[PDB]
This record gives structure tokens, C-alpha cells and sequence, in this order.
């Protein structure tokens, strides 16, 4: 009865979360019509964490689909598992952000903030106890980056006690869909540090890297990334939705991970990823999950964790697993390479187990890791931002919408501030 | 009559007690529905006609572990409103369990304790099951034990507190919570029985030859400790011991009330045909440092006082023969000011085996609960652990903002520090 | 040398020296020496005479903790050399303890 | 039929079936046939407890099978050993030589 | 559990491994699709239900031999990720296999080693297969064994290196690669079992009467040597000889780890019927220089250590009758400071016969691995080849341009010269 309200923003946010609602409804047994057809009573024990009951046995998601253009709202609706969502929660604009952070934040997004804050307030009051708010968006766009983070700022003034899960993807250097992409990233991270309780960082160049060397997919389509992120979001809330030998809520993972308020950026890797050729040749055991989970290639951020020491770590295990075998693997990975673990935080890893694995898997795991190696990705965004800003490149689209250059310098002054506080724990 | 009210705090309190109440129903023949198909009076209440309700409460701030008891096999056993649920978990936060969200649910907690203590004619003691590493076990367990001291004066309370381990732990903010809970159980708990998870992992690895033990395997033989210690109230024996006599024989000073636990015959079904369980054999096995349930070695310290709970076919003649052999052993020593340390209790009923369990059919058993100065080093393992944690102030913003002031971290620190000076001074040669 | 050979004989320990590098590896002899110079602080009853690595580490950890409490200093590198059985570490620890306990001179 | 006109023309490539990247081969070690996934921790029931702790039953049965196979192999080797060690001067050797001479 | 990892480097490594893994799957009854229709744990790691995968890596810069395994009769046996292939081969260049195109494939090689190492509980050693005459087997074999010593300390490595022959070689720059590769295996390999293609050619001509042999015939009876070497771990016997048993009984010094090889009963079925294979008759064939697998004369050197691996119906008495008569025979000669130089190992399983192999069904077998001072006569011939070769400095611009400095040819020359000096003085009375 700990409810989570999901908010999706933009092209990236809607496409990620539409795949996310496909997985959690498949795990809970909701058909595309909306009824229930699961085999066990465990799917109805905690159905209310993501679904509001409706008349006739239909279950509707607690999802607030949000965009500044109407094209992507029809994209989620037209696809499978698209009729579950309430049409009242489909808040949309007409013009489009145009990859402009100022249009999302100040000029054009402000006409929709009062509209989306009403349906957030309607969904929070409907449920009994708020575990927190789940938001999925991008940082290189204009809708999920600009208009998304002001929703994060507004929802924290109204609800300063509940949690904030931001599955925000960060712009990458190698894959660069947008040329003002470092501009929208630095402005969004400035609004993300002072508002969000915890942030999970994903990069598309790492999701491509997972899809190439681990999954061995020849043509990774654009929805294959979102299913990897769907397994991420299904793993974080596994202890809320299901019983466990050792439960772990969103608040429990937050306190165990961040030692200080500003160190709230993590990187996530879904553990049992196997290629179809290698599926018959890999044996799933508790130690066999640990070697893939701590592998640097498995993590969905571009930052290599071998460069910086792990500050804290979190393990979310699902399946029939032995707790001695679960947690002795955590002391093996802390003793074998103690140079990659920080010293003044002893026993860095938080481990929790669930007895209900995902559909079709005997065993699964999900990793949340707070590390000082994540500063390397913010350096690349800060390096690109400082390159463009000194020439005042592309600024007339930004300064023409009411955003002065003073807050552009303040955003960079917070960018190296987060890098500096990361860096002084690497020594 | 005689009765005990067993309160179970936190997730570890529920799961340990869920294996406990499995064992008590098989002990007295009570079916899971509660219908019997006079020794049951201590743990079970005879209600109406052919129905037994346990004298326990299951309180936890997280609803997901308490409804498992509601949905599970023992649904008809418990009173439905006797299992107290909460809106949201303490989430490993001592300040949340003690100040923020633990204050709202503890008002209902004392209400059912008043209802349970009124039902029993003569209340003998309180069994407190919690883990001080978590938010609910430490935070809510602190204020509940504090409120039990003012609501019931002089009434005995037993603390079976699962404690953080040196090598292995499931969380990061556990040394913060355990230090803060150490002050709470120092003055409130009358007899605190330490338990450590790595030692009970080690017992099942060699004695029960399971190379992958789980929490289900730990709590079944933790339940064997609670049943054996409380068997004297239920069943007749040669030398019965009550809770009131248990405290006066094992607690020499009011602030030294920490115990180590050992259960002697831990034998699988295959081994039991060849293993020999003499009275001297299990007494030798109980005092072996590998058989302890606390990750602690008694050779470093001195055994200040000891208790032996003999179950099954044990004559009072040969229990004293095993006592003399332990007292003449060079590796095991007592303190100089305690010439008679063993305080032995003998019961006439052999321990039962749970269906699907791993322990074998065993005639005679020993539950050794002893006070030692070696306990001072498990408090020093997290004295140094928490000091470097607090040295540059990690995870304090979580605890400061949830009601607790900064100075309460210091107050729990010299509580542990003056605790350390107390064991070395008491165990010192005089 | 001869001074520390006379010194260890005067303590009248149960363990015989013979090959002292292998003898003091378990920590029993140095534990006995520390028990003789501090009877109230350290007794022989808190020490197990065995060649096991875990018991050896436990005994040397007890010695390190109590000497750090009492102010007596022996090198941790020398402790590591003694528990690994490298040549000369036991001898060097013998003369270091000879100088540390009661002050004489080494030639 | 619940498709907007712009998405219905390329509905096939857009959504497809992306479940294969986490679904496994049914005839593989990773597969669970939707029966052991939704197990409940069994306290009162011994068979339910064994089903929940089936890995303990698994490695116990593995050790039992290994010791049974070693027992079978050693009994066969002992039979061959007894047959080979039964040969001595009292066995049927040199008798044909004596008969021919 | 006793459990080993096999590493096959280069064109010779993959083709020997194809014949080797053909024999181990037949020994345990493993069908090529991977299903058995308890001793396999040393070579096959069971994965869940009804599947056994080899504990091997087939790494080569040459892509054509790696995908031959991927499309042959054993596609379903091997793990596809363990099969490592490269873009271009080292092409007979030690510089290329070590420095230029060896670095980008050795990082993926150790990564698959890490996954194999932590999966296996008790690792006994590495059975490395390479050829010092080629580019990849010498070059990448050097770089891999550099990393195995740093990453895995004090852990045994068994090397079955194909060494060039004095009469015959399939390449011209083999004296360059073999001299450079010897320093890499001198300081890093714990057991070096020399193999020479010309000697196995001469074994095939007279023993099996196969006077036009191929590389497939050579690798099949090499596989009998490797399997009988490790047959003590797999199957129960009278005298178990573990991997760590071989080093402590056959190397007397750390820098001396080169051993001859021999397999005594090598006969055809038209020859097996007439021949009465006795333990004494078999053991006399093992010590024969004709049955040695390196083109060398054991009579020139002196037998410094020896090891006998008996398989099949071998009573533990008749092996001692064979050891006693061998020691009395004066045509062999043991060194004066090793009075007891025999190590006998008896296994209770007769060797399997591959369908289509030239070997026939034998009730007994002996795998001979003996340390001798005659190996100093092996390196002396190739030292003369390289000294003539390097003197006018030809085929050097290929090595110099691909990263390698000129002085590394010189430094590898006194390494063999010091190896010549050590082998002379150790066997000296
Ligand atoms: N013996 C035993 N110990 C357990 C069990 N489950 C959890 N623990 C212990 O509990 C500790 C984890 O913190 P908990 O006390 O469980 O926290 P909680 O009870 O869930 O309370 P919250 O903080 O509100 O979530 C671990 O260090 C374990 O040692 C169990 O089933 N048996
Ligand atoms: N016994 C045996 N030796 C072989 C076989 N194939 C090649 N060799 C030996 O290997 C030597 C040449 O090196 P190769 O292994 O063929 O090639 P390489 O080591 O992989 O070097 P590159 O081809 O450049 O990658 C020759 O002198 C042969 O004696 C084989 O199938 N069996
Ligand atoms: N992983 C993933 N990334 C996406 C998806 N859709 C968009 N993106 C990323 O989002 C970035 C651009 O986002 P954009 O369309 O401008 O977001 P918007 O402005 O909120 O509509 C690109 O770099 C893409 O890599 C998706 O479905 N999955
Ligand atoms: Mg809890
Ligand atoms: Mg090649």
C-alpha cells in the first residue's frame, strides 16, 4: 500500500515508460484490455503500488503522460498496452519544445505546468500513502529536460517528504542526436541536484554497448534500449510489489546509498543479460550473477567504475536465493579488490533479496551504485558546455526567451561544484 | 499462573518469531487453525471452546512482512488485529523509528500489551525480538522498551536482539543504528541475549552440513533456543528455573546483562545414527567456541556466569559430572569472584523436530546462556566501525532531519565507551 | 644473541626454543613473555597453541591490541614477517622486545 | 484498430516484440516454467518449506547421487579385485600341463 | 574439486584441441550436441540441466581455424564466446603476435579467463597449447603467459609447445620466433612438454604403418598423451598423480622444466592381434628413443627424472617388475645424484578409442613424460640456425617495423646460450 506515481516527459520519457508499463503489467498479469489473468494471488497482493482499480475489474496505471507536442501522446496510445492509461492523464501541448530548454522551462512549458500540477495533485490525493514519485525523462531534449525539471522543482515544494526517482538519461558524446545537447544537460542537472532525492543516470552509448557485446544483437532497434531500462525500473520496486526475505523500499535504498545530499547520482546495471546463442551455456547461480553485476561493461552509464572508488552500492536480488550465498558474495567482491571501494565507509554494499523473480527467469538482480567515478560523465558535459558558452554559441535562442546569461554561469558553477565534491572522495 | 508475552519488533523479529510460533504449536500439539485435537497456558490462551490464541504481538512499520503472516498458513492462529501493521517502513532510519513515524504506531502497541497483560493472571516476563541494525528494530524497539519500563515497573523483560556481525552485514547505516540502540537496551532490557548472523551461518555450514543456509534455516534453530530456555515454565523437570531466578543467577551487575547463546546438539538426520549424545558430550559441545551463536570467542574474556538448560532424558546425577569436567578444563575459566558459576536447569521433555526441518531426532539437548567478559569485544568491533563512520559525518543528514539532534550521536558514543571500560574493569584480576 | 638467550631462559617458559623462528611463529612464546611481564593485563589462558593460520592471526591480533593499549611497540611489518615465517624477523623481534621491556644494549 | 493513422502504417517496426532480449529459451538452464516463480515461504507445511528451499534439496540430492555412483563403481571394482585376487596355486593353472605330461 | 583449464593458442593449438576435445567427450560419453545419454568436472562444467561445456578457450588471430570449429561437427559443444577470433593473423611474426596486433585481443582473452577461473572452485592448472614456430603461438602465447603469471601467482602452468624440427619446417622465419618465444616460456611456464612434428612423423611411419600421415593423425595421438597425463584426476586408480604431483617429481630446479614425451603402445588392429601387450613389453617401448615425441637422442643426455602414467588393467606389482628391469638395462643412464627417479601412476580405466583413429583397442597404456639433459641438444641445433640467420640480419625489418627493438634479438640469444650452459652443468657428474 506504498504507492508510486509515475510521470513521463517528452519523446524519450514516453517511449521509455510505455515499455516500462508493458513489463510491470506483464509481471502483474494485466492484459492489454485491462483485466487480470495471472495464475497466483501474489499479483493482487500489491497491485495498488502501480495500478488504481476501476469499475469492472479494470486496472489503470498511475501514469501521468506529459509532452509539449501531441505526436508522441498518440504514439503511446496507438501501441499495445496503450488503452490501460487514463485519457484524463494525457496532458499535451501543441507547439513543441524544439530542443529549447528555455521553451520547456520558461515560455512555453509554463502554460502546461498548472495543467500537469492538477493531475499530479489528483493522483497523490487518490492514493493513501505516497512512497514517492517516479519520473522518467531526458536531459538533452527540450520537453523532458526543460519542462521536466521544473515539474521536479514544483513537485518538491508540494511534497517535500516523499521520494523522487529520476530515471533521467544523460547526453553522450559518441551518440549525439542534438547540437544544443550539452546546453540542456547542464541547465537540467542544476535543477536536478537541488530538488531530486535520488537520481539514476543512464547513457545511450552504454545501452548500445550492452546491446552489442552482451546481448549480441545485430540490429538493436530503438525499443530494445527501453526494455533494458524497463528491467531497471522493474527491479528497483521489486521489494515493494512482492514479499521478500529481506525487503528494501525506495527510502531504504536512499539512506543506505547517499552519505551526503548532493551525492545522489547512481548508475544501474540489470544483471542476467544473456545472448540467445549463449543462453543454453550459462548456468544461473548466486555467484554467477555477482560477476556480471559488478562488471564495468554492464553498467548503463558511460563512466567506467574502475577509475573511481565505489562510494556505496546496492543489490536487489530476485528469486529463490540463499542469503548466506547472497551476502558472502558481497564480502568476496569487497575483499578481492578493496582499491575500488572507499575506506571510511566500511561494508559499502547493501544487499536485499526477493523471492519472486521476473517472468521467465529463474534468478535476477539489479544494481544501484553511488560512485565517485560518475564525475567523468559530468566532466564531458561541462567540457562541451564551456567550449560553446565562451563563444556565446546558440545563445540567442536561449536569451531570447527570457533566460539571462547569469544563470548559464550559475549552472556551470554548480557543474564543477558537483565534480569537485565527487573528486575529493577519490583520494 | 505463568505466562510470557513475546513481542516481535522489526522484520527480523517477525521472521524469527514466525519460526518460533511454528515450534510452539508442534510442542503442545496445537494445529495451525488453533484447535487442539495445561502446559499450553504460558504461550497460548484458552479462548471459548477448543481455540488457542498466542500471547504475542507482531508489530512492524512495513506492511509487507506482517501481511505474509496474515495470508499464510497460520492465518487462523492469530487474532487479526493483534498483528500491528504500519503505513510505511522506518527504512533503516533510527530517527524515523524513534521520533518521526515510530511515535504514531506505538500508541496502538501499548494498547494491546495492556490487553494481553490483563488476560494473564501472573505475568512472568516479556520476550523482545528485534534486530538493532534496522530502523524498526532499533528505533521502535527503543521507545517500546522505554514505555514498558514506565508502564510496568520491575516486570522482567528478555531481549533476543540480533546484532551486527564483523565480516557480513546487509546494510551500511547499521553501525549508526546499533550504537544508538545500544544505549536504549542498556538500561531498559533486563537480560539482553546477543545473537549474530554470521555465527549461525557457521553452525549450519558444518553441523547441519548445508552449504547454502538461509534466513529460514537460522530462525528454526533460533526458535530452538527460545523454546529450550522457556521450556521450564511449561513442562515439569528435576530443576525448574523461572525468569525471575534466571536474572538473579546470571546478572552480577545491573549494567552487565549481555549473554552468549549456544545450543549443543546440532545434528543432521544422517549424522545422528553415528553421533553420540551423552550428557558430558553435549556439555563439551556447548562450550566449544564454534558452537556459539555470537561471533565472539570466549577465550579472550572470562566466563562471569553460566546457565545450562538440559532437555530430555537427563538425570541430575550426570549433569554435575559434566560440570566438574568443564570446571577442570584449562581453556575454560571463570572469574575469580564467582566460585559457583553454573546454574543448571533440567527438563524432562526431549526437543521436537519441525516437519521439513534439518535438525534430527535428539534425546537430550543443552541451551547454554552465559555471561562473559568476551562480550566486550563485539561492542568494540562497532565502536571502531562507527567512530570512523562519524569521523567525517556520513548519513547524518538523514538522521538529523528526522527529529534527532546532532548531540544525541555523542550521547550514544560514550554510552558505548563507558560500557567498554566496565567489562575490562569487572573482568580484571582483584 | 647470548644476552637474549639468557633472557628467554630466565623467564622459564614452557615452550623450548630450538628453532626459534618456527617456534615463535604461532605467537605462543611471545604471548607467554607478555603474560610474564604483565600478569594482570595478559594471561596465558587467552591463547591457544596451534599452527593454524586463523589462530595465529587471533593471537597476534590480541598481542597487537594489548601492546597498543599499553604503549609497548613492536613493528607490524615484523609481526607480518613472523606470521609468514621469513628469516630474521623472529630474531629481530626478539632483540626488539629485549630492548623494549627492560632497557639494555645490543652489540 | 486502436491506432492513429500516422502510426498504423509503420506499426510493425515501431513496437514489434522486444521481450526476447530478456526472455530465454524454454529448453535452457535459465528458464523457469511459471510454477517455481510464484512460490510462497512455507512455515507450517514441510513440503512447502522444501519447495521454497529446493536448492538445499538440490545439492543434497547431488551429494547423494555422487556417493551412490561412487558406491556402485567401488563395488564393481571390488568384484573385479576379488576375482583377480582369487587366483593362486589352488586355482586351475598348470593342471593341463600335468595331464599332458 | 579437481578442475583444469585448457588454453589453445594459434593454428597448432586449435587443431590439437579439436582432436583433444574429441577424445575427452568420448571418454565421458559426451555426445557432440552436449548431452550425456561425475568425473567430467575436471574438463566439462555442467550448466544447469543436460548441458556440458568445455573449460577451454580457442584464441587465434587467424579467423579461418576458429570458425571451422564453429561450423564443424562440434558447434553445439563449445561456448561461442569462448571461441576467440581476430581480424588478421600474426603471419609468422613474433613482433606482430606480441606488440602490434596482440594487445587488442589479449584483453578479451583474460576477460574470458576471469569468467572461467571464478566459476571453477578448485583450479589445478592451465594446460596451454601453442606453437613457438608460428606468429600467434609464439607471440600471443608469450603475451598471454606474461599476464597469467602476474594475474595468477604460484599457480601451475603445463606447456605442450610444438617445437621446430632440424630437418623439416613449414616456414622460413621459424628460427626467429622459436628463439624469442623460449625466453617467455623459460621464466613463466612451470611444465614444458616439448613436441616435434618430425618425431611424430617417424612415430606414425613405423608404429601405425601410416606412411602418408596428416596433421589430423598427429593431433590424435598427441591427444592420447594429454588425456593420459590428466587421467589420474578424472578416474580412480591405484596411484593418483595430481597436477601438483608432476612438478615436485620431475623438475629438480626452477629453470629446468623441459620434458620429453612418449606413448608406448601405438599399434593398429592388424598389428594388435599378433602382439601380446604385456606391462613389461609396453614399458620397454616407452623408453625406446624411437617412441620419443621429440626428435632427440636420450642416449646423448642422461635421464634426470621420469614419470609413468599407466592406464587399464595394470596390477601394481608388474609395474615394479618393469621399473626394476629398466634400471638394470645399461643403454639408459640416470644421473648420479638421483637414485630414485621414477614416478609410477596407475589408472583403472583403459583408454578410449576414437572411431576412425589409427590406434586400436588396447587393454593397457603408458604415457611417458621424463626430464632429461638431452633437451640441451634440442636447443643447440636451433641456436645454430638462428646464429647463422641473424648474422647477416635478414628477415629483421619485418620485426623491427612492428614495434620490436633490435636488441631483443640479441637478448634472446644469450637466454638460449645460458640455457645451453645450465643443461650441460646440471647433468655433469
Ligand atoms: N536471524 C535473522 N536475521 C534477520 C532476518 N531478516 C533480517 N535480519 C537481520 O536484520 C538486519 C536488517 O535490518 P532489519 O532489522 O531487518 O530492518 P527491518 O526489520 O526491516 O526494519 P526497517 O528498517 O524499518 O526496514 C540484517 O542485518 C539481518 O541481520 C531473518 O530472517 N533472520
Ligand atoms: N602438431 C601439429 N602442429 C601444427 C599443426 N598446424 C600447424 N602446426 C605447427 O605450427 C607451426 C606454424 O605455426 P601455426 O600454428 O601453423 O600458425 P600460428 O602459430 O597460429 O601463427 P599464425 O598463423 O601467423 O597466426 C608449423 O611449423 C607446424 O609445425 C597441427 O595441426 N598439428
Ligand atoms: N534510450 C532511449 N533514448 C531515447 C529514446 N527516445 C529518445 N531518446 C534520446 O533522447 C535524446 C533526444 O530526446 P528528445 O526527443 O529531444 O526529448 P524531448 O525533447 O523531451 O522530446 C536522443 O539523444 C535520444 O538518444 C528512447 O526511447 N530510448
Ligand atoms: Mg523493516
Ligand atoms: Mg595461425
Amino acid at each position: 500500500m506504498r504507492e508510486i506515481v509515475h510521470i513521463q516527459g517528452g519523446q524519450c520519457g514516453n517511449q521509455i515508460g510505455a515499455k516500462f508499463w508493458e513489463v510491470v503489467s506483464d509481471e502483474h498479469g494485466i492484459d492489454p484490455t485491462g483485466t487480470y489473468h495471472g495464475d497466483s494471488d501474489l499479483q493482487l497482493e500489491r497491485i495498488n503500488v502501480y495500478f488504481n482499480e476501476a469499475t469492472g475489474g479494470r486496472y489503470v496505471p498511475r501514469a501521468i503522460l506529459m509532452d509539449l507536442e501531441p505526436g508522441t501522446m498518440d504514439s503511446v496510445r496507438s501501441g499495445p498496452y496503450g488503452q490501460i492509461f487514463r485519457p484524463d492523464n494525457f496532458v499535451f501541448g501543441q507547439t513543441g519544445a524544439g530542443n529549447n530548454w528555455a521553451k520547456g522551462h520558461y515560455t512555453e512549458g509554463a502554460e502546461l505546468i498548472d495543467s500537469v500540477l492538477d493531475v499530479v495533485r489528483k493522483e497523490a490525493e487518490s492514493c493513501d500513502c505516497l512512497q514517492g514519485f517516479q519520473v522518467c525523462h531526458s536531459l538533452g531534449g527540450g520537453t523532458g529536460s526543460g519542462m521536466g525539471t521544473l515539474l521536479i522543482s514544483k513537485i518538491r515544494e508540494e511534497y517535500p517528504d516523499r521520494m523522487m526517482l529520476t530515471f533521467s538519461v544523460v547526453p553522450s558524446p559518441k551518440v549525439s542526436d542534438t547540437v544544443v545537447e550539452p546546453y540542456n544537460a547542464t541547465l537540467s542537472v542544476h535543477q536536478l541536484v537541488e530538488n531530486a532525492d535520488e537520481c539514476m543516470v543512464l547513457d545511450n552509448e552504454a545501452l548500445y554497448d550492452i546491446c552489442f557485446r552482451t546481448l549480441k544483437l545485430t540490429t538493436p532497434t530503438f525499443g530494445d534500449l527501453n526494455h533494458l531500462i524497463s528491467a531497471v525500473m522493474s527491479g528497483i520496486t521489486c521489494c515493494l510489489r512482492f514479499p521478500g526475505q529481506l525487503n528494501a523500499d525506495l527510502r531504504k535504498l536512499a539512506v543506505n546509498l547517499i552519505p551526503f545530499p548532493r551525492l545522489h547520482f547512481f548508475m544501474v546495471g540489470f544483471t542476467p543479460l544473456t545472448s540467445r546463442g549463449s543462453q543454453q551455456y550459462r548456468a544461473l547461480t548466486v555467484p554467477e550473477l555477482t560477476q556480471q553485476m559488478w562488471d564495468a561493461k554492464n553498467m548503463m552509464c558511460a563512466a567506467d567504475p574502475r577509475h573511481g572508488r565505489y562510494l556505496t552500492a546496492s543489490a536487489l536480488f530476485r528469486g529463490r536465493m540463499s542469503t548466506k550465498e547472497v551476502d558472502e558474495q558481497m564480502l568476496n567482491v569487497q575483499n578481492k579488490n578493496s582499491s575500488y571501494f572507499v575506506e571510511w565507509i566500511p561494508n559499502n554494499v547493501k544487499s536485499s533479496v526477493c523471492d519472486i523473480p521476473p517472468k521467465g527467469l529463474k534468478m535476477s538482480a539489479t544494481f544501484i551504485g553511488n560512485s565517485t567515478a560518475i564525475q567523468e560523465m559530468f566532466k564531458r558535459v561541462s567540457e562541451q558546455f564551456t567550449a560553446m558558452f565562451r563563444r556565446k554559441a546558440f545563445l540567442h535562442w536561449y536569451t531570447g526567451e527570457g533566460m539571462d546569461e547569469m544563470e548559464f554561469t550559475e549552472a556551470e558553477s554548480n557543474m564543477n561544484d558537483l565534480v569537485s565534491e565527487y573528486q575529493q572522495y577519490q583520494d | 499462573m505463568r505466562e510470557v508475552i513475546s513481542i516481535h519488533i522489526g522484520q527480523a523479529g517477525i521472521q524469527v518469531g514466525n519460526a518460533c510460533w511454528e515450534l510452539y504449536c508442534l510442542e503442545h500439539g496445537i494445529q495451525p487453525d488453533g484447535q487442539m485435537p495445561d502446559a499450553f497456558n504460558t504461550f497460548f490462551s484458552e479462548t471459548g471452546a477448543g481455540k488457542h490464541v498466542p500471547r504475542c504481538i507482531f508489530l512492524d512499520l512495513e506492511p509487507t512482512v506482517v501481511d505474509e503472516v496474515r495470508t499464510g498458513t497460520y492465518r487462523q492462529l492469530f487474532h487479526p488485529e493483534q498483528l500491528i501493521s504500519g503505513k510505511e517502513d522506518a527504512a533503516n532510519n533510527f530517527a524515523r523509528g524513534h521520533y518521526t513515524i515510530g511515535k504514531e504506531i506505538v500508541d496502538l502497541a501499548l494498547d494491546r500489551i495492556r490487553k494481553l497483560a490483563d488476560n494473564c493472571t501472573g505475568l512472568q516476563g516479556f520476550l523482545v525480538f528485534n534486530a538493532v541494525g534496522g530502523g524498526t528494530g532499533s528505533g521502535l524497539g527503543s521507545l517500546l522498551l522505554e514505555r514498558l519500563s514506565v508502564d510496568y515497573g520491575k516486570k522482567s523483560k528478555l531481549g533476543f536482539t540480533v546484532y551486527p556481525s564483523p565480516q557480513v552485514s546487509t546494510a551500511v547505516v547499521e553501525p549508526y543504528n546499533s550504537v544508538l540502540s545500544t544505549h536504549s537496551l542498556l538500561e531498559h532490557t533486563d537480560v539482553a541475549v546477543m545473537l549474530d548472523n554470521e555465527a549461525i551461518y557457521d553452525i549450519c555450514r558444518r553441523s547441519l552440513d548445508i552449504e547454502r543456509p538461509t534466513y529460514t534455516n537460522l530462525n528454526r534453530l533460533i526458535a530452538q533456543v527460545i523454546s529450550s530456555l522457556t521450556a521450564s515454565l511449561r513442562f515439569d523437570g528435576a530443576l525448574n528455573v523461572d525468569i525471575t531466578e534466571f536474572q538473579t543467577n546470571l546478572v552480577p551487575y545491573p549494567r552487565i546483562h549481555f549473554m552468549l547463546s549456544s545450543y549443543a546438539p546440532i545434528i543432521s538426520a544422517e549424522k545422528a545414527y553415528h553421533e553420540q549424545l551423552s550428557v558430558a558430550e553435549i556439555t563439551n559441545a556447548a562450550f566449544e567456541p564454534a558452537s556459539m551463536m555470537v561471533k565472539c570467542d570466549p577465550r579472550h574474556g572470562k566466563y562471569m556466569a553460566c546457565c545450562l538448560m538440559y532437555r530430555g532424558d537427563v538425570v541430575p546425577k550426570d549433569v554435575n559430572a559434566s560440570v566438574a569436567t568443564i570446571k577442570t578444563k584449562r581453556t575454560i575459566q571463570f572469574v575469580d569472584w564467582c566460585p559457583t558459576g553454573f546454574k543448571c536447569g533440567i527438563n524432562y521433555q526431549p526437543p521436537t523436530v519441525v516437519p521439513g526441518g534439518d535438525l534430527a531426532k535428539v534425546q537430550r539437548a543443552v541451551c547454554m546462556i552465559s555471561n562473559s567478559t568476551a562480550i566486550g569485544e563485539i561492542f568494540s568491533r562497532l565502536d571502531h566501525k562507527f567512530d570512523l563512520m562519524y569521523a567525517k559525518r556520513a548519513f547524518v543528514h538523514w538522521y538529523v532531519g528526522e527529529g534527532m539532534e546532532e548531540g544525541e550521536f555523542s550521547e550514544a558514543r560514550e554510552d558505548l565507551a563507558a560500557l567498554e571500560k566496565d567489562f575490562e574493569e569487572v573482568g580484571a584480576e582483584s | 644473541h647470548r644476552d637474549v638467550l639468557k633472557w628467554v631462559q630466565g623467564l622459564d617458559l614452557s615452550q623450548s626454543l630450538k628453532n626459534c623462528r618456527r617456534d615463535v611463529a604461532n605467537g605462543f612464546l611471545v604471548a607467554e613473555i607478555f603474560s610474564r611481564y604483565f600478569p594482570a593485563d595478559i594471561q596465558m589462558h587467552s591463547f591457544a597453541n596451534a599452527a593454524s593460520s586463523h589462530f595465529k592471526r587471533d593471537n597476534w591480533t590480541q598481542l597487537q591490541a594489548f601492546c597498543g593499549r599499553q604503549g609497548i611497540n613492536l613493528p607490524g611489518d615484523l609481526v607480518e614477517g613472523c606470521v609468514q615465517g621469513v628469516h630474521g624477523a623472529a630474531i629481530a623481534l626478539l632483540e626488539h622486545l629485549y630492548e623494549a621491556f627492560t632497557g639494555k644494549k645490543v652489540p | 484498430t486502436h491506432a492513429t493513422g500516422r502510426f498504423s502504417r509503420f506499426w510493425d517496426r515501431r513496437y514489434a516484440d522486444t521481450s526476447h532480449i530478456t526472455s530465454v529459451d524454454p529448453c535452457s538452464a535459465s528458464y523457469a516454467p511459471s510454477e517455481g516463480t510464484y512460490v510462497r515461504k512455507g512455515w507450517g507445511s514441510g513440503d512447502a518449506s522444501s519447495d521454497f528451499l529446493t536448492y538445499q534439496g538440490a545439492d543434497r540430492d547431488q551429494r547423494a547421487r555422487q556417493r551412490q555412483a561412487v558406491a556402485v563403481r567401488t563395488t564393481a571394482r571390488s568384484e573385479v579385485e576379488a576375482k583377480l585376487s582369487g587366483l593362486d596355486d589352488a586355482s586351475g593353472l598348470d593342471d593341463g600341463r600335468l595331464q599332458v605330461a
